[PDB]
């Protein structure tokens, strides 16, 4: 939850108005470099499943 | 067991009238039989037959096969289509570059081909080429190979050569040696019995193959298809192929698909890396250890990598199932 | 219109495809079915086929 | 903007360079079958929000 | 190199007398040669009394 809000608040999805470090690191209350922390290990976790690979081209 | 009477049958006088004509008489040969097996050899000879045929021809100066050159009367396709009609016969090879220079005013023949131990030319006397001028000079380097049954360049797209320069024209290929086959009955005057035949075998080929051989092979072909007509357990396929691949499917492609440099693509070579199954588990520290990796090629690596979506140097024990 | 263009003529070599409208010369349409072996045509007293 | 012809198309892979010289274009002798690139071209287009 | 061998074999005796056998992989003319002759060998050349 604390990976997935903030993957799909960051870049904008299912939520229409994408937010920036600075409102979400306020509403999880450990600011900027935290939040981008986690935004970066999600990242992480995208490397081994094709799924979204095959969607690139 | 203990069945059945019939006989067998046994080859004769082959008179070779010419070097391609040949005539292969079956004497020891009842009725119904004689009549039989002519069919079933004539098209097995008339297809399923050995032999050689052409498949690549470079040239110099020449890039396709619809340009010409100085000093040749007869343009590139031509000299495409002649060497179609090579009569040749290979000793003991799968693959033989048969090299062709020629210089000066006057005809170029299969003899100025250079005369190799293995290659067996049936008529050097065969026309290629028609040099004019006396300062007109040729020279290309031929492909032939061994097979069986037509199969032009168009079969193959691309599966041959992932490189394969400019100057590399693919050529159809006549792969059966055998250019008509007929056969006659006739009643055997078999110094024996009485109700006999002598199935008749006239036969035109090319040279690059004898009649000994050649009904050899055929009815061995028939022989060893007949041998599934033996036993009839009716062997199904097992099939089930597993559908479900436990890790992305461009792990299994080779470093090639990186598209990085020379120096990095011989490294990766030379450390026994050939899928980026196993330069996205190696390590940086792995990597320094190599011989001839710098910083530049370091930094080729993880960009090339990189953009791809994958790492270098994760791990995956799952290394490679699982045939 | 607007700058540069490049042209490239390609030249390929088509074979007698099954469904080539091929005909003779007293209105003799047809069209090619199959391709069919050497080794099954109609053929006489020599090797020679059709 | 205008469209230029160049070997940068992008999302391409060693097939490119393959048939294509340092320009785009594909060189004089070279064998194509139906996908390859004759002729590098791109054309201008931003936006597109995504 | 050489040839192949038929693999998938089915039989289905729509009795004891009358049945159907198919052979899927076989070469070009094989299946007519083989036919001819195994049907020319069938219709004479079998033994019996009568």
């Amino acid at each position: 939850a604390r990976e997935a809000k903030v993957l799909r608040m960051r870049f904008g999805i299912d939520m229409n108005t994408d937010y920036t470090l600075e409102e979400v690191g306020k509403q999880f209350d450990v600011t900027r470099e935290r939040i981008r922390q986690i935004e970066a290990k999600a990242l992480r976790k995208l490397r081994h499943p094709s799924r979204s690979e095959v969607l690139r081209s | 067991g203990s069945v059945t009477e019939f006989l067998k049958p046994r080859l004769v006088d082959i008179e070779q009238v010419s070097s391609t004509h040949a005539k292969v008489t079956l004497e020891p040969l009842e009725r119904g039989f004689g009549h039989t097996l002519g069919n079933a050899l004539r098209r097995i000879l008339l297809s399923s037959m050995p032999g050689c045929a052409v498949t690549e021809v470079e040239i110099d100066g020449v890039l396709h096969e619809y340009s010409t050159k100085e000093g040749v009367q007869e343009d590139i396709l031509e000299i495409l289509l002649n060497l179609k009609g090579l009569a040749v016969r290979v000793q003991g090879k799968d693959e033989v570059i048969l090299t062709l220079n020629k210089s000066g005013i006057g005809p170029v023949t299969a003899a100025d081909i250079t005369h190799d131990g293995d290659v067996e030319i049936v008529k050097p006397q065969h026309v290629i080429c028609h040099l004019t001028d006396e300062n007109a000079s040729i020279s290309m380097r031929i492909k032939v190979q061994r097979g069986r049954g037509y199969v032009p360049a168009s079969t193959r797209i691309h599966s041959e050569e992932d490189e394969r320069p400019i100057g590399r024209l693919l050529v159809d290929a006549c792969y059966s040696p055998v250019e008509r086959i007929a056969y006659n009955v006739e009643a055997a005057r078999v110094e024996q019995r009485t109700d006999l035949d002598k199935l008749v075998i006239e036969m035109e080929t090319n040279g690059t193959i004898d009649p000994e051989e050649a009904i050899r092979r055929a009815a061995t072909i028939l022989a060893e298809q007949l041998e599934a007509f033996v036993d009839l357990r009716d062997v199904r396929q097992p099939e089930v192929k597993e559908e479900k691949p436990e890790f992305d499917p461009i792990l299994l492609r080779p470093v090639d698909d990186l598209e990085l440099t020379v120096r990095s693509a011989n490294c990766l070579k030379a450390e026994a890396i050939h899928y980026i199954g196993d330069l996205v588990q190696r390590t940086e520290v792995e990597l320094l250890k190599t011989p001839n990796l710098g910083k530049k090629s370091l930094t080729e690596i993880k960009d090339v990598l990189a953009s791809r979506g994958l790492s270098l140097g994760m791990r995956l024990e799952n290394w490679p199932p699982a045939s | 219109g607007v700058l540069k263009i490049v042209k490239v003529y390609l030249a390929v070599k088509r074979r007698i495809q099954p469904g080539d409208k091929m005909a003779g010369r007293h209105g003799n349409k047809g069209v090619i079915s199959k391709i069919n072996p050497i080794e099954d045509m109609p053929y006489d007293e020599n090797g020679t086929p059709v | 903007g205008p469209e230029e012809i160049t070997a940068d198309i992008p999302n391409v892979g060693e097939a490119a360079l393959s048939k294509l010289d340092e320009s785009g274009i594909v060189y004089i002798g070279a064998e194509v079958t139906g996908g390859d690139i004759l002729v590098g071209k791109v054309t201008p287009k931003g936006e597109t929000q995504l």
